[PDB]
Formats: structure tokens, C-alpha cells, sequence
């Protein structure tokens, strides 16, 4: 999971 | 927004759509190419091809379970492109590049047409 | 094999599937949650959720155009998860995390359950 | 396009  | 994003989500979705295709689960159309038949999901074909997008948004054709491609279309070129739609992988070879590019132009798959043009230009 | 791969293909496919959802094109099922209705594509729901995979591979349920979820399911949690299925983006907030995790457990969306568990553990 |  990432900060888009 | 303040959303988080799962990097592998889109690839995992496409992998699962290809697993459904392999097992012939919920396929809703047959594409006929020079008497070679290919089962697929209309939505995946629309998501990948300007031609299929135009076909399945037509009020009459959206309801067809069989679509016949132009007789000039090569079944192998179609098969390679159908595999690409469901996998992101294109089996481009010296022996198939002309058929693949011609099929991608007809199907309106602009990124495929682009890499074929570049691979052809490198060999001239 | 000796395939080439188009990096953005899977993301572009999912973006187009979400555009079809927005325009209600080729949606083939309604998901009913506490009298809130959500139109979707069965194949996308199957590709994202172990529950929908099990439902639409059932010989009788594969033919249903309406699926009613358990009354304990929260429509907002479902809406957030449906958006995630079609975009890879999860709108996870302090005010919705419990409903989102409960819905992801019911839908069998293991990666979502994982990030919810981790975000909850960080706040304890 | 890349070599996967
Ligand atoms: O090269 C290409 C690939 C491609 C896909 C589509 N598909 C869609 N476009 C927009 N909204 C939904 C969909 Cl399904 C249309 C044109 C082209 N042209
Ligand atoms: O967490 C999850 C996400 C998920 C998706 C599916 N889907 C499929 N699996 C295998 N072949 C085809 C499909 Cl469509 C099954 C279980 C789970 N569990
Ligand atoms: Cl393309
Ligand atoms: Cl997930």
C-alpha cells in the first residue's frame, strides 16, 4: 500500500 | 482525496480476469476470425480496443453473442492480441509483427501499433 | 517466453472498466445492501472478492441479476470497497475503518483486511 | 514497454  | 492505493491491485484483477477466461467462466461473446473462434468477456475487449468499445456500445450489437471480424484478419495475430489484452504481455516476433500490427490497427489498440512501428523501424 | 510487456496496461484496463461502471455500460448485476443498490460487472466483483467469486461460480447464482448482502453490511463500507475494486484506491478514514474492515472480511478481500488490521494496530 |  502507498500514498498515490 | 486522502485514499491509500494497493500497487498490485490492477495487475491482480487482470490476472483473475485471465483465469476466468482460461476456465471459460462468464465469457459472453465469441469472436470469429477466419473460422477460428475465441471466447472472451465483452468488458475486457472494450477496455482494450477502440473497435470493441464502438461495437459493444452500439444499441443493437451490444446484444450479439457472436462477432465476425473482417476476413483479412489473421487468427494468430488476433490470438496474440487477445492474450495481450488479458496479460499485458505481447508475443511480438519477426514472423508475426506484420499480422500483429495490422490486427492492432483494425482493433484500434494504439500502444501495440506504436511498439510494432518502432520494432519495424529498428530492422530497416 | 520472449514477450514484451506494457507497464500501464493493467491500470488502463481497470480505468476503462471504471468508466464503463460510471456510464452504467454492460453492468450485469445489482448488489443490494440495506436497501442501497450498486450496479457492477460480475467479472470485476469476482476478480476482487472471494465471496463474489464463490457466488458467481455457483451454477444457480451465476444467473442472478440481483444479489442481496447480509443485513449487517453497511452501505458506505460496501461503496468504499466497490470504489477500491474499480480503482485500487481505498478511502480509509478513522470514521469508516471498522465498517470497511467488517465488509472486507465478509467480501473476502484479504489485502484490504490486512491494511485495516495494521491501521487499527497503529492507533491502539 | 519493458522486458518482463
Ligand atoms: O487504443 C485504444 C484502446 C481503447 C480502449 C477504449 N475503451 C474505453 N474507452 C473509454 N471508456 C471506456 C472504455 Cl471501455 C476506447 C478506445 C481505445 N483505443
Ligand atoms: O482476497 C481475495 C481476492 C479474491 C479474488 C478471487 N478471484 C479469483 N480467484 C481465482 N481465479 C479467478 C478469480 Cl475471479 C478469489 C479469491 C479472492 N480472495
Ligand atoms: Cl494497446
Ligand atoms: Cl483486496
Amino acid at each position: 500500500w502507498v500514498i498515490p | 482525496d486522502s485514499c491509500i492505493q494497493f500497487t498490485r491491485h490492477a495487475s491482480d484483477v487482470l490476472l483473475n480476469l485471465n483465469r476466468l477466461r482460461s476456465r471459460d467462466i462468464l465469457t459472453d461473446v465469441v469472436i470469429v476470425v477466419s473460422r477460428e473462434q475465441f471466447r472472451a468477456h465483452k468488458t475486457v475487449l472494450m477496455a482494450c480496443s477502440g473497435l470493441f468499445y464502438s461495437i459493444f456500445t452500439d444499441q443493437l450489437k451490444c446484444n450479439l453473442s457472436v462477432i465476425n471480424l473482417d476476413p483479412e484478419i489473421n487468427p494468430e495475430g488476433f490470438c496474440i492480441l487477445l492474450d495481450f489484452m488479458y496479460t499485458s504481455r505481447l508475443n511480438l516476433r519477426e514472423g508475426n509483427i506484420m499480422a500483429v500490427m495490422a490486427t492492432a490497427m483494425y482493433l484500434q489498440m494504439e500502444h501495440v501499433v506504436d511498439t510494432c512501428r518502432k520494432f519495424i523501424k529498428a530492422s530497416e
